[PDB]
RNA sequence: UAACUAAGCUGUAAAAAGCCCUAGUUAAAAUAAAAUAACCCACGAAAGUGACUCUAAUAAUCCUGACACACGAUAGCUAGGACCCAAACUGGGAUUAGAUACCCCACUAUGCCUAGCCCUAAACCCAAAUAGUUACAUAACAAAACUAUUCGCCAGAGUA
RNA sequence: CUGAUG
């Protein structure tokens, strides 16, 4: 499992200059500590799309949509261990798994090297 | 400001209010939250007799503490404030300054719905 | 109960006039809708009957509003006909 | 003003669930309803009671 | 027409003109028509700015001796 | 002659008196106008019952006490016992929507009590207890 | 060939849309003086659109702010605060005829 | 501009040093949020009394 | 020859634009005991009530001043395919050709 | 109308449930 | 009306404007036809149900020496003519 | 659950039965439900959801598609807890020729929380999904008539 | 309130 540190300096305030000179109060408010789950979802999405993909700008690609659905599937599984009776989220997870499997089948039929 | 604590403290004297506010702010800081500002809304009459801690409260001092806190330490501060015998009714909400105001466009003229029935001669 | 007494639904009489103050209070409760709410909360109505009552009352309000609007629109032509006998 | 009518009735073009189920078609008729006569009630009760108050004591 | 875009500014600023409309006269020329007649020529005089085309016609209407009531 | 129908709350400094007493010291007449009976109880401002009279205690019967004349006479029967203890003004608090609602209020005036205000305190739950089922199945 | 033909342009006489009384404002839950202007002074009932005259957003915002303050402890539920009874009347309901 | 804006607000935050003075200044600086509206749509503030 | 679009571009009804709050001189052509049928000239005739002052000065043929509110009163109702035209115009009476 | 067929199936179902209760 | 779109010039702020080129082009043919039927000794009937100009239309038909109907049109006037008008009646050769 | 006052309270077209450890006023936890807003028409795949706050969160760079997978109103079942109020059943009282019904009273399963089942509805908006058109054209009524790709069904009625 | 059948 990935371990994003709470002081990750989230991407909305990561690519801006003059961020390391500011004090620890502003850095703590702009870090992943004071953030919700969506900011960690974005950080995990970029951390996976940087290392798994070869063209992080090509979002409409099949291998990009697969790695974009993988983080949603993992967040749904993280939600499911805490909410067992959540049938709507169980349905979202069981349908996102089928959509990722359909995209994996199309990627296996189109580009086997990227599929492997 | 991220979160807002609409604190209703028991109507007490000045040093007791100051010690209750000191310990409430210190408990807010122990959880890993920085405090932005503290606004005293004044001591008014309660709209209804609030029964808290085996006490019938008719008055109460209103305070507003805004602060940046992680999403995990809100419920713990709520359990901390639920057991305090100097708080009448604690409530932590999102700050209204977080949601940007939208363009209230105004009343759009909606016409009367037509073609709801066929053109049969009655 | 927990609120202060003698504030809500309270009107003061004027010059010993009680009959008219009771009509004023009844108009208060009727314009606020408490009379029909009290008469409706005597027996429990099922949600399907409540939905049917709301839909009937909404269609009836739509019809009454449009009929009153057409009456106020055609009120002009109520004058005497100037071309009688043509 | 008149209540809204868009998206209320059950039609083919209406994608959502119907809000209103009209008993009769919402067509404006060419005649208004006749004025209903008010149900009469017994009168002089508060005066008959004070008239009988004399008899009960005398 | 293009004259309506100036008639809207005239009816937004001054409202109805002082000379009431006479629909019976076929060749009746109103104050808004005089305003757009001044505007079409101030456009030909090489001016592009709308303020320089509007307030100058509003001042040129005083040359004929008419009154303009700016609705505040 | 600026007269407001709103009650004179104690939070203000208004100078309105009835027989020398303030609005808060004037006794209360709680009138529970049910669908089959109408009960009137005149209590002091300190919540001490002074007079009590209902349509049942006046020698009426099952369906007789549900009418409006029974409540009109109940107002007189309560106003007699209230005036006997030195009560000249009262604040009437009505409870419930019944046929003897206004009849008891006018019966207190017919029995010699001056009403200064009418408070409608009817129990209206914000969807709390579920009431009984409907009749005529 | 004709010059006096009408051109397909936008409507210049387009009157601006009417705004609600709180259009481009900030409805809050701490201004019970503002929230009390839309409740009945006798029973505390929240008025509807046909009485208030607010475009669809601010009616829901006012309802949510009133329901929030009434349970947070800022505004009474059964009646209107008499301190805010002398406020300017904005609603279109008339009780005393 | 967001980080430059939050930089200025970091100076007025409440810390362990400013706690005792901020509590005392808040207890002596009462704030009110109440403001009414009119039929024309203009804000009226009760601070004029 | 003159084209219809060229005469319509310079017709006064085109110069008036919207018929809301416009000062128009209209001539009375019919008289009812209390109603005056004034012809402002556009399409229809507006019916106004005879005022209290100078009421005797309003005779058939008298020209008066009007503030036009609507050129023709038409509205739609429940289950109508077309509008319900009133065959009349809406305008108020101000004076009688002040000069 | 359709209530005739609804009542026929209603009587069928009621008699079937009573038969099951008996046997 | 839906069948008025080809006969319209446009819409001047809600009010539809009828073009006059086609108006005159139709009026020329209408006047020619009515003049030819009036030349060939044809019965012409001016029909109009409008309670403002009924007197004007009666006076115009009287000055024209043709016939007029500005009143309530009966049911079987044109179809049931040999029973509504008379035993043997000549129907109008043109209706304006 | 306590204190003052009264002998009545509840109950219906009218009564009776029931409670008088009853009724009115003043204080009161727990449970259940969530007035007005709502003349609003939003969310969710459907069922369903409108007292308040907080956390997580509402698939698909978006065609159709099962007997496969996951859900599925009320009612019902099992184990534990709660029970203000309502209420199947039941027992009394009315009405009736009869009333194991409609009306009144009391009370039980149940409706409430946790976990596991059951997988049914007039689950209907009786109108399948996806992209469209207003051409030809009214069996009747109703929600106007139709295209192109599909899937699921329909072969007289009862039996069923 | 109630009140069956041909
Ligand atoms: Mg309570
Ligand atoms: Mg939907
Ligand atoms: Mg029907
Ligand atoms: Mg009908
Ligand atoms: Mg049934
Ligand atoms: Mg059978
Ligand atoms: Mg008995
Ligand atoms: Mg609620
Ligand atoms: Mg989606
Ligand atoms: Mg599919
Ligand atoms: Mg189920
Ligand atoms: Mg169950
Ligand atoms: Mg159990
Ligand atoms: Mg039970
Ligand atoms: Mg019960
Ligand atoms: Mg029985
Ligand atoms: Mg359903
Ligand atoms: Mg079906
Ligand atoms: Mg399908
Ligand atoms: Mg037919
Ligand atoms: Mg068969
Ligand atoms: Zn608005």
């Amino acid at each position: 499992q990935d371990d994003p540190p709470p002081s990750m300096l989230l991407l909305d305030y990561q690519n801006v200059p003059g961020i390391h000179k500011v004090d620890d109060v502003v850095k703590r408010l702009l870090s992943l500590e004071m953030a919700n789950q969506k900011e960690k979802l974005k950080i995990k999405k970029m951390q996976l799309m940087n290392k798994v993909l070869e063209n992080p700008e090509d979002t409409s690609s099949l291998e990009a949509r697969i790695v974009a659905l993988t983080v949603k599937i993992r967040n749904y599984e993280e939600h499911m261990q805490k909410h067992r009776k959540d049938k709507a989220h169980k349905r979202f997870l069981l349908m996102s798994i089928d959509q990722r499997k359909k995209m994996l089948k199309n990627l296996r039929e189109t580009n086997y090297a990227v599929f492997e | 400001p991220r979160y807002e604590l609409a604190l209703i403290l028991k109507a007490m004297q000045r040093p007791e209010t100051a010690a209750a506010l000191k310990r409430t702010l210190e408990a807010l800081m122990d959880r890993g939250a920085v405090v932005r500002n503290l606004e005293n809304l004044g001591e008014r009459m309660l709209p209804y007799k609030i029964s808290a801690h085996n006490q019938r409260h008719s008055r109460g001092g209103y305070f507003l503490v805004d602060f940046y806190a992680p999403a995990t330490t809100v419920e713990s501060m709520m359990e901390h404030l639920s057991r305090d015998i100097d708080v009448i009714r604690p409530n932590i909400v999102k700050h209204p300054l977080t949601q940007e105001v939208k363009e209230c466009e105004g009343i759009v003229p909606v016409p009367l719905e037509e073609k709801l029935y066929s053109t049969k001669k009655r | 109960a927990n609120h202060l007494k003698f504030i809500a639904r309270t009107v003061m009489v004027q010059e010993g006039n009680v009959e008219g103050a009771y009509r004023t209070l009844n108009r208060i409760l009727t314009m606020d809708g408490l009379i029909e709410d009290i008469k409706r909360r005597r027996y429990y109505e099922k949600p399907c009957r409540r939905r049917q009552r709301e839909s009937y009352e909404t269609c009836r309000r739509i019809y009454n509003m449009e009929m009153a609007r057409k009456i106020n629109f055609l009120m002009r032509k109520n004058r005497a006909d100037p071309w009688q006998g043509c | 003003a008149t209540p809204s009518l868009r998206g209320r009735l059950a039609r083919l073009g209406n994608p959502r669930r119907p809000i209103l189920k009209p008993n009769k078609p919402l067509i404006l008729a060419n005649h208004v309803g006749e004025r209903r006569r008010e149900k009469g009630e017994a009168t002089c009760i508060t005066e008959m009671s004070v008239m009988m108050a004399c008899w009960k004591q005398n | 027409y293009h004259e309506d875009r100036i008639r809207a500014k005239f009816y937004s600023a001054y409202g109805s003109g002082p000379k009431a409309f006479d629909l019976f006269n076929p060749n009746f020329k109103s104050t808004c028509q005089r305003f757009v007649e001044k505007y079409i020529e101030l456009q030909r005089l090489g001016e592009t700015d709308e303020e320089k085309l509007f307030v100058e016609a509003g001042k040129a209407l005083l040359a004929e001796g008419v009154t303009l009531r700016r609705v505040g | 002659s600026s007269f407001s129908i709103y009650p004179p709350i104690p939070g203000q400094e208004n100078s309105l008196r009835w027989a020398g007493k303030k609005f808060e010291e004037i006794p209360i007449a709680h009138i529970k106008a049910s669908y089959n009976n109408t009960q009137i109880q005149v209590v002091s401002a300190a919540h001490q019952p002074l007079a009590h009279a209902s349509c049942g205690t006046e020698g009426f019967r099952n369906a007789k006490k549900g009418t409006g004349i029974a409540a009109q006479t109940a107002g007189i029967a309560a106003a007699a016992k209230a005036t006997g203890k030195g009560v000249t003004h009262v604040r009437v608090v009505v409870k419930g929507l019944g046929p003897g609602r206004l009849s008891a209020i006018k019966g207190l005036t017919m029995g010699g009590l001056e009403v200064i205000s009418i408070t409608d305190n009817t129990p209206i739950p914000h969807n709390g207890c579920r009431p009984r089922k409907a009749r005529r199945l | 060939s004709n010059e006096d033909l009408p051109v397909p342009m936008e409507n210049p006489y387009k009157e601006p849309l009417k705004k609600c009384i709180l259009c481009e404002k900030h409805v809050d839950y701490k201004n019970v003086q503002l929230l009390s202007q839309f409740i009945s002074p006798f029973t505390g009932c929240i008025y509807g659109r046909h009485i208030t005259g607010l475009c669809g957003k601010k009616q829901k915002e006012i309802t949510k702010a009133i329901k929030r303050a009434q349970i947070l402890g800022f505004m009474p539920v059964t009646y209107k605060d008499p301190a805010y009874l002398k406020d300017p009347k904005v609603c279109n309901i008339k009780y005393r005829e | 501009q967001e980080v430059l804006q939050l930089q200025e607000e970091a100076k007025t935050f409440i810390t362990r040093e400013n706690l005792e003075a901020r509590v005392e200044e808040a207890l002596d600086s009462p704030k009110s949020y109440n403001w009414a509206i009119t039929r024309e749509g203009l804000v009226v503030r009760p601070q004029q009394k | 020859v003159e084209s219809f679009a060229s005469m319509l571009r310079h017709s006064p009804l085109t110069q008036m634009g919207p018929a809301k709050n416009k000062l128009v001189i209209g001539q009375i052509f019919h008289i009812v005991e209390d109603d005056l049928y004034i012809d402002f000239g556009g399409k229809f005739h507006c019916v106004c009530k005879r005022p209290e002052v100078d009421g005797e000065k309003y005779q058939k043929g008298t020209r008066v001043r009007l503030r036009l509110l609507d050129l023709e009163l038409t509205s739609r109702f429940l289950g109508a395919t077309t509008d319900t035209t009133i065959l009349e115009a809406d305008a108020v009476l101000l004076g009688l050709q002040e000069s | 109308k359709n209530i005739l067929k609804i009542r026929r199936r209603k009587m069928n179902h009621h008699k079937y449930r009573k038969l099951v209760k008996r046997t | 009306h839906r069948f008025m779109e080809p006969y319209l010039f446009g819409s001047r702020l809600g009010q539809d404007i009828i073009d006059l080129e086609q108006t005159a082009a139709h009026l020329q043919l209408a006047l020619n036809f009515t003049a030819h039927v009036a030349y060939r000794e044809g019965i012409i009937l001016f029909v109009s149900r409008h309670r403002q100009f009924a007197h004007l239309i009666e006076t115009t038909a009287r000055d024209c020496g043709e016939y007029a109907h500005t009143r309530y049109f009966k049911g079987g006037l044109l179809t049931n003519a040999p029973l509504l008008l008379g035993p043997g009646v000549r129907l109008p050769d043109l209706i304006i």
